[PDB]
RNA sequence: GGACUCCUUAACUUAAACUGAGGAGUCAAGUAGGUACAAACCGUACAAGGAUUAAUUAUGUCCAA
RNA sequence: CUAAAGAUAGCGUGAAAGCUCAAAAA
RNA sequence: UUUUUUU
RNA sequence: UUUUUUUUUUUUUU
RNA sequence: UUUUUUUUUUUUUUU
C-alpha cells in the first residue's frame, strides 16, 4: 500500500527502514498487514529560493535611487530665466 | 447542539474575461465573490470556554480546525485564548504541597537516627 | 509553470538583485505582498 | 543546504502545528519525571563468564558516565551456596540502563547453556521424519507432495545448531549457541515450512497461529 | 614498549597450565562439509524428493 | 622557501618605513639570493614579537 | 517594516557595530573576580575559565585568589564524588592548570601557615604531586607541629 | 536530446553524474542532491520542531522553543511524519 | 543479470538522522584489500622521498597514498607537476618533476561517492550517447585511474596538459618497476636502545611461592 | 513482521516446589515478601497451576532461608539476606533450562493443563 | 624537502574539556551532600563537607 | 480563599536606560524591549527584557496577548 | 508620441517581453572591470596621448586563477 | 497482602465466551 | 586554530 | 553485526 | 551545534 505520507494506525506499529533500492521508509503492524506503509511515491519536489536573495525579498523595500530633479530645478540656476528674477 | 460563528462575509466582487471576446473590448462581467482576508483576520471561532480547569495535561481540541484546514488556500493555526490566569492555579499549589511533605520527611528522617541535635 | 524563459534565472553573487529583464523578483514579492 | 523551500518560505511548514490531540495511539507520556531526583550507584554480581568480555566493553566503549568493573576470584546433597566461597563479578554504574545490557547476558547464556526455538507442525498428513541418521532431514507437506530435503541448511550451520524431531514428527526443535545463528535457521526453515491460510498444511513459530480464511 | 614488555615477560617464564573460555560448539558435526556453488541435480524427470 | 608568506612579509616591510616596488623584490629574489635573505631576516623580527611574560612547563 | 539584512546590504561589511548597553569597568580586579568566584562551585569549566580571564587581564594576579581557585578546582574532585581518575588526569593534562602551577611556584615564598591543609587536601583529592611546593608545606607543618589542632594532625596524617 | 527546449529543473538534474537509479530517485523525490552528495530528504515530524537550517532566520527563536526528537527511527513514535519541502 | 546491483548500504545500518547515514566502501566486507599473514620481513614507509640531481635536472618525488584524500592527493601533485613551487617558473613550458605515487588501492573517499558516482566517455557522433562507467568497475579494473582522472580534470586545459600527464606514474601496488630510484617503503629497522629500565621486579619468598604453586596445582 | 523467539524464563518456571522461612522485621526481609507475593499471585496460579509454595513466619530472630525444588529433582538452597530476585536465578539458570529444553524436546511449549 | 609541507602531521592541544549533562548533574549532587555513600545531611559521612570547611578554616588554636 | 477580591496582582521588573543616539531596531535587535513612561512626570526611557515581558504578556500556552496585562501595576 | 529595471497603480487568467500612467538611474549617445557565454544590473578619482609604479571596490582568498 | 478498576478505550464470536488497556500496587 | 551544556 | 537479502528476516542500539 | 553556498562552468569536499 504505496502511500505518500506514513502514520501510526496500529497499537503497535514501529517505523522501520527497508533495504530497497534505494533507502526507503516505512510502517510495519503485525496486527493487520493491509496497514504495511511503504513510502515510494511523494509528490514532485520545487525549486527553492537562494538565501543570498533574503535580504531584497522580505521586509519593505524602498526605492533605490531618490528624486531630487523636481526639488532641485530653479529659475535662478537656468539662463534663460535668470534675468527675470526680481528681489526688489 | 454546538453552535459557530462566521467572520468573514464574501462581498468584494471579480470580473473574467467571456469567452469569445476580443484583446480589449472592455471590462467583463462579474464572476464571482471573494473576500478580502489579510495576515491575522480571524475566520471562524467557538466562544465555548473549557471548564476542565484543574486538568491542564491535556491538550484542546481542533479536530473540527483539522477536517478544513486542507481545506483552506491559506496557512492555518489553531488558537484557544481563555481567562485562566497563573496565580488561580492549582499546579503550583500542587508543587508546594509536595516540597513541604518531602521537607517534613527529611527533616523526620534526619531526627530520628539522632546524628545531630534537635532544635 | 513558470521556468523555460532566461527572464527567471535567480540573481547570484555581485549583480545588484536586479538585472536585465526580470519578472520573478517583482513575482514573489508581489506574492507574499498578497495574490 | 541554502535553498528554502516553499512551503517553509511562503506558508512557513505551519503543517506541523496542524495536528489535532485526539485519535492518538499511546497516550501522551507524563511529565513527572521533574526536578528533584537523586540519583544513586548500584552495583549487580554477575557469573564469572562475563569475563569473556574483556576491556574492550567495559573501558573502550564510551558512555555518558563512567562504568566500573570488578573480577573477584576464588579457588575452588542440597546446593548450599552462599555470598563467600565462589568466584563472580562486580558491575557497578550510576545509570541502571547500563546494567541490564543484553550483551551481558548473552555472554553467559552462550558459553553456559545457548539458546533454542520451537516449530510446530499442523495439517492432515504433515509429517516430518528422519532419514537413516544426521544429517538427513525430509519433511513431507501433505499427502501425494513429494517431501523436502533440508540436508543444506543443515550442513550450512554444522556445528552451530542442530534440529531434533520428536517421535511423532510433528515438532521441529532448534538448539545452538549462537542467537544469530538459530534465529536464522528458524527463519530459514520456516520461509519454505510455512502454512497456507486456507487449507492449514504446514509449519508455524509457536506463540504466532495463522488466521484461518474463507472464500465468500 | 612491545620490546621492553617482552624483555621483562622473558623473567617469568610459565609455570601453571592456561585456562581458556572459548566458545562451546557441537564438535561432533566437524566432519560435515558444506557446499555454496551447488547446482540442482535431475537424473530423472518424476522427483522423488526436492531438494532446496 | 624561508617559512614566510609574501602576505606576511609585505606588512613587514611596510612596517619598517621600507618603499620597494614589487618589480625590484622579484628581481631580488632572482638574482640575489642573499640579499632576498636578509630582506626576509629583517621582516621576521618585527613580524615576529614575544610576551611580556613567558612561561615554562617542560618540567611540570 | 523593514529587516536588518535589508539595512545592512547598503553598508560597508567592515563597518563596526554601535553599542547598546555600556557600563563603567571593574576599577579592581581582585575584587571584581573575588565576588565572582562565589558562585562557581561545582563547574571545573567556569574555575578554568575565570582563571583564564584573570590570567588574560593581569601577569601577576593575587596569591590569595590563586591558593582559593586552586582549592576549589581541588575540592570538585572529592573522595565522595563520582568523577573517575581519568577526568583527574585528562585536567592535569591541561595547559592552564600547568600555567596556574607554575604561578603558585613563582611566588610560593607568599604562602601562609592557615593554607597549607587546604592545599595538601587539594593535592590529596587531585591525586598529583608536586617536588616545587611540598618541601615548603612540611616545613611550615613542622614548624607549627605544636599549634595545629587534633582534627587537623589527623586530616594531614591520612592525606 | 531531441527535445529543443527544457526547463531549469530538469536541465540541472541532467547533469548530475549519477546512476540512473539514483536519477529516478532524484526525480521523483524520495532522494535529494546537496554539497555533492545524495542523501534522505529532512523528516517533518508532527509537533516536534523543524531543523534550525530550513526556517527563515525571524523564525528560529520559535522554532528552537519547540520539542526535539533525540531518539531513533524505531523509537519514534509521531503521529505521522512526511518529507519537507 | 535480472536485479539491481546490491550496495554498500547492504550490508550497515542505516541512520537517517545524520549526515553519514551509512557507510560506503570500494569493496564488499569480504573483498577489502589484505596483505598476507607470512610476512618475510616487516616493512615500513617513508611517507615521501625526494631525489635532486643537478646535471641532468631532472627532480622525482615519490609518495605514498595510503589513507589519503583523493582530492586533496590530486591538488597536491597538481603543484609539483605544474613546477609553481619554484622560483624560476615559466607557465609556457612544463617547470615540474617527476611524480611517482603508489598504494592508490588504498585512497578514500567521504560520503556516498563509493556508491553515487560515474565516469562519462564522449563519443563523437554516437546515438547511444556517451560511455558511462562506474567507479566500482574502474576501482576493480585499474585503481590508478581514479588519481589519474581527478588529476587530469585538475591540469589546466591547454596544450601543456599531455606533457604534464606523460610524467605522472601511479601504481596500486607498494613498489615500482623503475630502476634507478630509491623506494618509499624499506625493510623495518631495530628499535633503538634504552638508557633505564621502566620496570621495578621484586620477587616473593621461594617457599610461599612454591606453596602457592602446589595449591594451585 | 517481527516474531519474538526468545523470550526469558519466569522465576517460578520449571519449578517443583518452593519454600520460604524469615523473621518479619529483620533487615533485609524484602526478597522474602516479594517472593511470597508473586507465588500468590494470579498470574501463577494460571500458569502453573501444579506449584507447592508455601511460607513461614520464624518466631525468633533467625537468618532467612529460601528452598528450591526443580521438576527434574534438582534442590537449591539460598539466603534472602545475602541475594536478590534476579541474582537467585543465576544460579540455577543452567538446570531450569536443562529441564525446559527436555520438556520443549518432549512437548509443545503451546500445550494447555 | 620543505616543498613537501602538507605530508607533515599534526595535533593541536586541548584547550579545554568535554562534559555530558548528567556528567555535569552529578557533580553539583555530590557537592550538596548527597555523594554515592549516602546523605551527609541525614547521617555524617567521611570526606564531608561541613566538617571540612571548620577544621581546614580554623586549623591554629588560639593563643 | 484562593478566589477572593482580597488579593493584590502587581509585579515587579527592572528596567534598562535608552542610550543617545540609539533606536528602536537596535534594542529589538538586542534583545530588548522599548518603553517610555509620560504623565504626571517628565518623559522617561527604559528597556525591558524580551523573556520578561513577554512571559507577562503571553500567559497562555494556546493564547494571545492576554486581558490582564493591561490591569496591573508594575513597579519598574 | 522609447527599450530594460526600482516604488505606487489601471487592465488581464493578481497570467505574458504585452496595453497604458506618476518620478529616479542606465542604455540610447559608454571603453576597459565583475556577473560563465550578446546593450539595460554593481562599481568607476569613468577612454587627449606614451612608459615594466603606488592605492580598500563590486568582490575574492583548496585546484584550473 | 494492601490499594484501585471507565457502563466500557482497543481486539474477538453467530447470540456468547475469552484477551488487552485505563485506574491501582510495586 | 571548532563552540556550547546556569547554580 | 551475519552473502540473511527480487516486496521475506535475525542479533545488537552503535 | 557551527564552519560549506544556486559551488548549478569543471575537479574536489581533502573538516
Amino acid at each position: 500500500w504505496h502511500r505518500g505520507t506514513l502514520s501510526l494506525l496500529c497499537s503497535s506499529c514501529r517505523y522501520v527502514v527497508r533495504k530497497w533500492h534505494v533507502p526507503i521508509l516505512g510502517v510495519d503492524c503485525n496486527a493487520n498487514p493491509r496497514h504495511k506503509q511503504a513510502l515510494s511515491v511523494p509528490a514532485p519536489r520545487s525549486r527553492g529560493i537562494p538565501k543570498h536573495l533574503y535580504p531584497f525579498l522580505v521586509g519593505k523595500q524602498y526605492p533605490r535611487h531618490p528624486r531630487w530633479r523636481q526639488a532641485f530645478t530653479h529659475r535662478s540656476r537656468m539662463g534663460k530665466y535668470k534675468p527675470q528674477v526680481a528681489r526688489n | 447542539s454546538k453552535e459557530v460563528h462566521q467572520n468573514v462575509h464574501a462581498t468584494y466582487a471579480v470580473t473574467r474575461k467571456p469567452e469569445g471576446t476580443k484583446m480589449g473590448q472592455g471590462k467583463g462581467s462579474i464572476d464571482r465573490f471573494v473576500a478580502r482576508v489579510p495576515a491575522g483576520r480571524i475566520l471562524f471561532h467557538i466562544p465555548q470556554i473549557n471548564p476542565f480547569h484543574p486538568f491542564p495535561e491535556v491538550e484542546p481540541n481542533f479536530a473540527a480546525f483539522k477536517a478544513i484546514a486542507p481545506r483552506l488556500p491559506v496557512p492555518v493555526v489553531f488558537r484557544e485564548q481563555n481567562n485562566f490566569f497563573q496565580m488561580h492555579s492549582v499546579k503550583d499549589l500542587i508543587r508546594k504541597r509536595q516540597a513541604e511533605e518531602r521537607e517534613n520527611r527529611e527533616k523526620t528522617a534526619r531526627d530520628k537516627l539522632g546524628g545531630f541535635h534537635t532544635d | 509553470w513558470n521556468r523555460n524563459p532566461s527572464a527567471r534565472y535567480p540573481k547570484k553573487g555581485n549583480k545588484g538583485c536586479r538585472p536585465v529583464c526580470r519578472a520573478m523578483r517583482k513575482i514573489r514579492k508581489r506574492l507574499r505582498t498578497g495574490r | 543546504g541554502g535553498s528554502y523551500g516553499y512551503d517553509a518560505f511562503f506558508r512557513g511548514a505551519a503543517e506541523v502545528l496542524n495536528g489535532s490531540n485526539i485519535q492518538l495511539p499511546h497516550l501522551p507520556e507524563n511529565e513527572e519525571q521533574k526536578e528533584g531526583k537523586v540519583y544513586q550507584l548500584h552495583s549487580v554480581r554477575f557469573p564469572p563468564q562475563v569475563r569473556r568480555l574483556g576491556a574492550n566493553y567495559f573501558f573502550r566503549r564510551q558512555r555518558a558516565v563512567p562504568l566500573t568493573y570488578y573480577h573477584h576470584l576464588v579457588e575452588a546433597g542440597v546446593h548450599a551456596q552462599t555470598g563467600r566461597g565462589q568466584a563472580l563479578c562486580f558491575v557497578a554504574s550510576a545509570n541502571p540502563g547500563y546494567l541490564q545490557s543484553k550483551e551481558l547476558e548473552n555472554a553467559v547464556f552462550e558459553s553456559t547453556r545457548g539458546f533454542a526455538c520451537q516449530l510446530i507442525l499442523e495439517g492432515r498428513g504433515v509429517k516430518a521424519y528422519f532419514d537413516p541418521e544426521w544429517p538427513n532431514l525430509m519433511v513431507r507437506l501433505g499427502v501425494g507432495v513429494k517431501p523436502l530435503a533440508l540436508r543444506r541448511l543443515a550442513e550450512q550451520y554444522a556445528t552451530r545448531a542442530k534440529i531434533f524431531v520428536d517421535k511423532r514428527g510433528l515438532l521441529l526443535t532448534v538448539h545452538g549457541y549462537d542467537k544469530c545463528a538459530v534465529g536464522t535457521l528458524a527463519m530459514s526453515l520456516f520461509n519454505h515450512l510455512q502454512a497456507n491460510p486456507y487449507t492449514m498444511k504446514g509449519a508455524h513459530v509457536a506463540m504466532h497461529p495463522i488466521k484461518k480464511k474463507v472464500t465468500r | 614498549k612491545d620490546v621492553q614488555l617482552t624483555r621483562l615477560l622473558a623473567q617469568f617464564p610459565p609455570v601453571l597450565e592456561a585456562v581458556k573460555d572459548e566458545k562451546k560448539a557441537y564438535e561432533e558435526d566437524r566432519h560435515l562439509r558444506f557446499q555454496r556453488h551447488a547446482r540442482q541435480k535431475f537424473e530423472t524427470w518424476p522427483p522423488e524428493k526436492l531438494e532446496i | 622557501e624561508w617559512s614566510f608568506p609574501y602576505a606576511w612579509l609585505a606588512t613587514s616591510l611596510w612596517r619598517q618605513n621600507i618603499w620597494l616596488d614589487r618589480k625590484m623584490l622579484a628581481n631580488l629574489a632572482e638574482t640575489e639570493p642573499a640579499s632576498f635573505r636578509a630582506l626576509v631576516n629583517e621582516g621576521k623580527s618585527v613580524y615576529f614579537w614575544n610576551p611580556d611574560k613567558v612561561r615554562d612547563i617542560q618540567d611540570l | 517594516m523593514t529587516t536588518r539584512e535589508y539595512e545592512e546590504a547598503f553598508l560597508p561589511r567592515r563597518l563596526k557595530r554601535i553599542k547598546v548597553f555600556n557600563t563603567p569597568p571593574p576599577s579592581e580586579l581582585p575584587a571584581f573576580f573575588h565576588k565572582r568566584l562565589d558562585n562557581a562551585h561545582s563547574n571545573p569549566r567556569s574555575i578554568l575559565k575565570l582563571y583564564r580571564q584573570y590570567m588574560r587581564k593581569d601577569d601577576y594576579p593575587a596569591y590569595d585568589w590563586l591558593v582559593r581557585c586552586f582549592c576549589h578546582l581541588g575540592n570538585v574532585f572529592g573522595f565522595n564524588s563520582f568523577w573517575a581518575t581519568k577526568d583527574k588526569q585528562v585536567i592535569q593534562a591541561l595547559p592552564s592548570f600547568k600555567f596556574l602551577v607554575y604561578d603558585l611556584i613563582e611566588r610560593k615564598h607568599l604562602i601562609e601557615a592557615r593554607q597549607v591543609p587546604r592545599l595538601l587536601y587539594a593535592f590529596a583529592c587531585l591525586e598529583y604531586r608536586s617536588w616545587h611546593l611540598l618541601p615548603t608545606l612540611l616545613e611550615h607543618v613542622e614548624a607549627n607541629l605544636e599549634k595545629w589542632r587534633t582534627p587537623t594532625l589527623a586530616n594531614m596524617a591520612l592525606t | 536530446g531531441h527535445k529543443h527546449s527544457e526547463s531549469v529543473l530538469q536541465q540541472f538534474y541532467n547533469r548530475l553524474p549519477v546512476r540512473k537509479r539514483f536519477l529516478k530517485a532524484i526525480r521523483k523525490g524520495t532522494l535529494i542532491w546537496d554539497k555533492g552528495q545524495v542523501k534522505i530528504p529532512p523528516i517533518a515530524m508532527q509537533g516536534y520542531g523543524l531543523p534550525n537550517k530550513l526556517v527563515l532566520p525571524h523564525q528560529k527563536e520559535f522554532n528552537n522553543k519547540l520539542p526535539k526528537f533525540k531518539g531513533k527511527i524505531n523509537q519514534l513514535k509521531a503521529t505521522r511524519i512526511w518529507f519537507q519541502d | 543479470s535480472q536485479s539491481y546491483p546490491k550496495g554498500s548500504f547492504h550490508e550497515g545500518h542505516i541512520n537517517p538522522f545524520a549526515d553519514v547515514q551509512w557507510i560506503s566502501r570500494p569493496f564488499m566486507k569480504r573483498n577489502m584489500p589484505r596483505d598476507h599473514h607470512p610476512l618475510a620481513k616487516q616493512h615500513t614507509s617513508l611517507k615521501a622521498v625526494t631525489m635532486l640531481d643537478e646535471e641532468s635536472g631532472n627532480h622525482w618525488h615519490v609518495l605514498d597514498g595510503k589513507g589519503r584524500s583523493v582530492g586533496g592527493l590530486a591538488a597536491q601533485v597538481v603543484r609539483l607537476l605544474q613546477g609553481k613551487h619554484r622560483v624560476d617558473f615559466t607557465p609556457r613550458t612544463a617547470a615540474g618533476d617527476s611524480v611517482i605515487v603508489v598504494n592508490a588501492i588504498h585512497l578514500k573517499m567521504a560520503g556516498h561517492t563509493w556508491d553515487t558516482k560515474v565516469y562519462k566517455f564522449d563519443r563523437k557522433t554516437h546515438p547511444a550517447g556517451p560511455k558511462i562507467i562506474t567507479a566500482k568497475t574502474i576501482m576493480a579494473r585499474n585503481p590508478a585511474m581514479i588519481l589519474n582522472l581527478a588529476v587530469k580534470r585538475m591540469l589546466p586545459p591547454n596544450r601543456l596538459r599531455p606533457i604534464m600527464y606523460r610524467k605522472l606514474f601511479v601504481y596500486a601496488g607498494a613498489l615500482h618497476p623503475h630502476w634507478q630510484v630509491p623506494q618509499v617503503i624499506v625493510p623495518a629497522k631495530t628499535p633503538a636502545e634504552v638508557s633505564f629500565l621502566p620496570f621495578s621486579v621484586e620477587r616473593a619468598d621461594p617457599v610461599q611461592a612454591a606453596a602457592r604453586i602446589a595449591a594451585l596445582g | 513482521p517481527k516474531y519474538d523467539l526468545f523470550k526469558p524464563l519466569d522465576f517460578l518456571a520449571c519449578v517443583k516446589s518452593v519454600h520460604v522461612a524469615y523473621h518479619p522485621g529483620r533487615p533485609r526481609s524484602e526478597v522474602c515478601r516479594q517472593l511470597i507475593h508473586h507465588m500468590k499471585s494470579d498470574s501463577v496460579r494460571k500458569r502453573f497451576p501444579s506449584l507447592q509454595a508455601s511460607y513461614q513466619l520464624l518466631g525468633y530472630n533467625a537468618p532467612s532461608t529460601i528452598k528450591i525444588e526443580l521438576i527434574n529433582g534438582k534442590k537449591h538452597e539460598f539466603q534472602a539476606e545475602h541475594f536478590s530476585l534476579r541474582e537467585m536465578q543465576m544460579r540455577f539458570d543452567t538446570d531450569q533450562f536443562e529441564a525446559y529444553l527436555e520438556y520443549m524436546k518432549s512437548q509443545s511449549v503451546e500445550a494447555k493443563p | 624537502l620543505i616543498a613537501l609541507k602538507w605530508f607533515r602531521r599534526k595535533r593541536p592541544p586541548m584547550r579545554l574539556p568535554k562534559y555530558s549533562p548528567l556528567s555535569l548533574s552529578l557533580s553539583i549532587q555530590a557537592i550538596r551532600g548527597h555523594g554515592r555513600w549516602g546523605s551527609e545531611r541525614e547521617f555524617p559521612r567521611g570526606w564531608d563537607q561541613l566538617h571540612l570547611k571548620d577544621i581546614l578554616g580554623s586549623p591554629l588554636r588560639s593563643e | 480563599g484562593v478566589l477572593g477580591a482580597g488579593r493584590s496582582s502587581a509585579v515587579d521588573v527592572a528596567c534598562k536606560p535608552w542610550k543617545r543616539f540609539v533606536r528602536k531596531e537596535d534594542i529589538q535587535r538586542a534583545g530588548y524591549v522599548p518603553c517610555i513612561v509620560e504623565k504626571y512626570g517628565i518623559e522617561r526611557r527604559l528597556a525591558i527584557h524580551r523573556d520578561t515581558l513577554e512571559a507577562l504578556a503571553f500567559d497562555e500556552q494556546h493564547g494571545h496577548l492576554s486581558y490582564l496585562f493591561q490591569a496591573r501595576l508594575f513597579r519598574l
